[PDB]
RNA sequence: UCCAUUGCGACAACGAGCGAGACCCCGGCCGCGGGCGCCGCGGGACGGCCCGCGGCAGCGGGAGGACGGCGGGGCGAUAGCAGGUCUGUGAUGCCCUCAGACGCCCUGGGCCGCACGCGCGCUACACUGGCGGGGCCAGCCGGCGCCCGCCAGGACGCGCGGAGCCCCCGCCGUGGCCGGGACCGCGGGCUGGAACGCCCCCGCGCACCAGGAAUGUCUUGUAGGCGCCCGCCCCCACCGCG
């Protein structure tokens, strides 16, 4: 959906943004969108977009950790964006750290 | 070699009263004791006859700590794989050691034959839990590493 | 003179920046029985009897 | 059983003895001047090496029994290192022809028998090695 | 008719190679499905450099991919094995063969 | 107990009331091969059997690494040799040349900013250098020789228990004890 | 205080989050179930106990216990490097090229040359060793037989299977010697379409008798010694990964 929006010329901000909230509405704790490449410049930027709360490593990121990536295609040259989706609560497993306690 | 399931597949039967396993550094070996007359046989081979002639006192430690008389009695056939010719003979020493106390059992007086192998010798019955180290690369060793060329 | 054994009362602690000197308070085992602070080198602990070739000679108390 | 009753070395070195008196195997005498295994570079200095390998082969065969061991498998069992190379040494196989010649001398004298895949002892033959363990001890 | 049919079912993951072996069990124990026989875990593995060049100290990946394979006795009619390969819980991506 | 069926520790007692702690005969088992690992504790290897220190001792330079099988075959041979010319238990000869061969006074800096100062060399390190000095005298010595190891760990044994400073041992010891007490 | 913003006691801060830990793979120990094959599911260990010391967090021991205080690995924060790869890529901007091609093939040859400087390695410098027979020991994981050939290798078949070191007895015996095995002349094989590749047999017998100034790796199953497998691969490892 990113990379179409990029290719459809959406703001970088706006088009993350759009997908961040999706995101957050199907419920994922954190959403993190980068995009990397030359960013109507010569210089190479790699503007992070995230909110919300992602964790990084362990094995948890193979369970609860939805990675994936792409190489949109711009004029200037590619524009390769990753989209992070992190959900706790995916039903089959809990998170390790995370202790539920009781009253 | 490998922890293989070969027990009866040397000997059929015979009222082997106890299967014990002793393992050291990758070798184990099952014991059969079964009532006799003191004899005791390793890899179909005496016992006094070991491979390690300097190491074929080791074999032959236990039944000097806890007597000849307390042995007499009990034969022995030990079949020892994996592992090499020292640890195969740290091995037979443990398994004999482990199947003359399981004959005493629970009894008090295995507490204090345990007790006597464990004065002479500790961990005589206890297996040893070192075990070998991988190799990780960068070094041809487990933790030796390569030479720095430069810095 | 023949060196006197002296047993360790306190191993006080490690010195020369190497942590390899050892400071230990030192009682003559036999003798008038001063207690003076001798430099070790190696393992050392409580108890540990060591022949001091001059005992005449202490170092700097705790340091 | 028997052959292990009496120490390895001090059985093979009594039967080569014995394997040269009672005329079994009878050496090549062609085999007499090669060397054994590609892995070494000096020769025998035995001269009564044939019969000692002809005594430690047979009680190979003894002990493998049913097992039916190669002769391929009896020249890994005489293997040792190619060593004299600036190249690391590595383990290298006995020649199969010596080994081949000794197991064919007991397959006509009936020592040992054929058998599907390598040949195994035959009970003749193994009559005479327990009885000669036995007189031994 | 009473042959002995040869399920084997090779699985990469351990949780789903079990439960095929529970579905097996359970349709066939009437039938006299043998217990699993586990074979040993086929740990086939590519140990390559991180790196698409070769800059840096030279680092490797070090991946294996475990096949566990189950094999399972039956001796029985063949129609009814054949149902009861229906019968068992379907997992994609695990694979059964039966040998006569 | 008789170390290679031959030598009992009973009469094995050491002279030295400084180093007596730090040698044990109780521990000893026929042939000094016992896998108990010393590397672990700080002073678990004080309670090891001297014969066994002097055996692990033995195996250096690398290309004799790790053999100690050949060692403690070595160890029996010179102990035979040591009764042969000594006439007295090899066990309580090696005793009396550990205790020998230990200096009991080091040079090292102490904070100095190249400057030594004398130190006092702990009682574990006297055992632990003298075992070290009785082997590497005799490496030293068997290296281009017709002499075998046995021969020489023989003689450095019997050399050191007397305190003769033909022991490289012993003359080791008085190199460094003195370079302490000018140090001092 | 801790391996660690690891904690505790505080505190214009008050609540969070990421990394750390947890997690994951393996190992060792014990149950249970299964079994062509040891392989599936659980437990066990937590600084819990004891003694001292510490508001505390912990600390030093003693124990019991396969196992003791980060057992070894995998994963890897935040912000960057103008580190490296366009020759891994139907990844790719732009420039060049674009039928006398920078497409794609085909034969031959190079990359492997070499006054030399340097970086990994390998084998030695011997007697704790070399050389002869004999015993014989694994693990990642794994086919063999028979006959011929000095080996190398081959033919013809089939369904299978296993190390060095070390131990044991001889020999040489301090001699650049039988240490060492570089070179170099015939010869025997192999693989492929083709040697210049590899293997092997009788020669031949180099330095090196322990390495200056420097410098590197390593704390238990570790160093080191000693084999073995796999990756690439017609053949080929002094290499890497195990």
């Amino acid at each position: 959906n990113l990379r179409a929006k990029l290719e459809e010329a959406m703001p970088i901000r706006r088009a993350a943004y759009s997908i961040i909230r999706t995101a957050m509405r199907a419920g994922a704790a954190g959403c993190e969108v980068i995009v990397a490449g030359k960013l109507r410049a010569q210089r190479a930027r790699a503007n992070k977009f995230k909110e919300g709360c992602l964790i990084s490593t362990g094995h948890p990121k193979r369970i609860f950790l939805a990675e994936a990536t792409r190489h949109i295609k711009m004029r200037q040259g590619v524009i390769g964006v990753k989209v992070r989706i992190y959900n706790p609560n995916i039903r089959g497993a809990v998170m390790p750290d995370k202790i539920e306690i009781g009253a | 070699d490998l922890l293989e399931r070969n027990d009866i597949e040397v000997r059929e039967r015979d009222k082997y009263t106890v299967h014990t396993l002793g393992k050291k550094k990758n070798s184990v070996a099952v014991a059969f004791v079964k009532a006799g007359k003191g004899d005791i046989l390793v890899n179909n081979v005496p016992l006094a006859l070991v491979r390690p002639e300097i190491l074929r006192t080791k074999v032959s430690e236990p039944i000097m700590i806890l007597g000849e008389s307390l042995f007499k009695g009990l034969d022995m056939n030990i079949k020892v794989a994996g592992g090499g010719h020292v640890s195969q003979i740290y091995a037979v020493r443990q398994a004999i050691s482990r199947g003359v106390l399981a004959s005493v059992k629970d009894e008090a007086a295995r507490s204090e034959l345990r007790a006597k192998l464990v004065s002479y010798d500790r961990q005589l019955v206890v297996s040893d839990p070192r075990r070998c180290e991988a190799k990780k690369f960068g070094g041809r060793g487990a933790r030796a590493r390569r030479q720095k060329s430069y810095r | 003179p023949e060196p006197i054994n002296a047993r360790v009362i306190e191993v006080l602690g490690r010195t020369s920046s190497r942590g390899g000197i050892t400071q230990v308070k030192v009682e003559f085992m036999t003798g008038e029985k001063r207690q003076i602070i001798r430099n070790v080198i190696g393992p050392v602990r409580k108890d540990d009897i060591l022949v001091l070739m001059e005992s005449e000679r202490e170092a700097r108390r705790l340091r | 059983s028997s052959v292990t009753r009496v120490p390895a070395d001090v059985f093979i070195n009594s039967f080569a003895a014995h394997l040269k008196n009672r005329g079994i195997i009878k050496c090549p005498a062609f085999t007499d001047y090669v060397k054994t295994g590609v892995s070494r570079q000096y020769a025998p200095r035995d001269a009564d090496w044939f019969y000692i390998k002809a005594a430690s082969v047979i009680r190979h065969f003894y002990i493998s029994g049913s097992h039916s061991i190669g002769v391929a498998g009896l020249a890994r069992k005489y293997s040792s290192l190619q060593k004299g190379k600036t190249t690391p040494h590595h383990t290298k196989r006995a020649s199969c022809k010596v080994i081949r010649s000794i197991v064919s001398q007991f397959l006509g004298q009936k020592l040992l028998i054929a058998g599907e895949r390598g040949r195994h002892i035959s009970p003749n033959g193994r009559k005479m090695v327990e009885d000669f363990a036995e007189g031994l001890q | 008719m009473h042959q002995k049919y040869t399920i084997i079912v090779v699985g990469k993951d351990l949780k789903l190679v079990e439960r095929y072996v529970k579905s097996i069990v359970k349709e066939g124990r009437a039938f006299g499905i043998s217990g699993p026989c586990r074979a040993p875990v086929r740990r086939l593995t590519i140990t390559t450099r991180k790196s698409p060049c070769g800059e840096g100290t030279n680092t490797w990946h070090r991946f294996e991919l475990r096949m566990y394979k189950r094999t399972f006795w039956v001796t029985c009619g063949g129609n009814d094995i054949s149902t009861i390969l229906s019968k068992t819980v379907v997992i994609p991506g695990i694979q059964v063969t039966v040998e006569v | 107990v008789a170390l290679f069926n031959k030598w009992p520790l009973t009469d094995v007692k050491c002279q030295d009331e400084s180093l007596e702690a730090y040698i044990s005969i109780d521990n000893h088992s026929f042939v000094p091969h016992s896998a108990g690992r010393w590397s672990a504790k700080r002073f678990r290897k004080a309670k090891c059997p001297v014969v066994e220190r002097l055996t692990n001792s033995l195996m250096m330079h690398g290309r004799n690494s790790g053999k100690k099988l050949m060692a403690m075959k070595t160890v029996g041979e010179a102990f035979e040799l040591i009764n042969l010319y000594t006439g007295k238990n090899p066990v309580q000869v090696l005793v009396d040349a550990v205790a020998n061969s230990g200096p009991r006074e080091d040079s090292c800096r102490i904070g100095k900013g190249v400057r030594r100062q004398s130190v006092d060399v702990s009682p574990l390190r006297r055992v632990n250098i003298g075992i070290y000095n009785i082997a590497t005298g005799a490496r030293k010595a068997a290296f281009r020789k017709v002499r075998p190891f046995a021969e020489c760990l023989a003689e450095e044994i019997m050399n050191a228990a007397a305190g003769a400073d033909k022991s490289y041992a012993i003359s080791q010891r008085n190199s460094v004890e003195r370079i302490a007490v000018s140090n001092r």
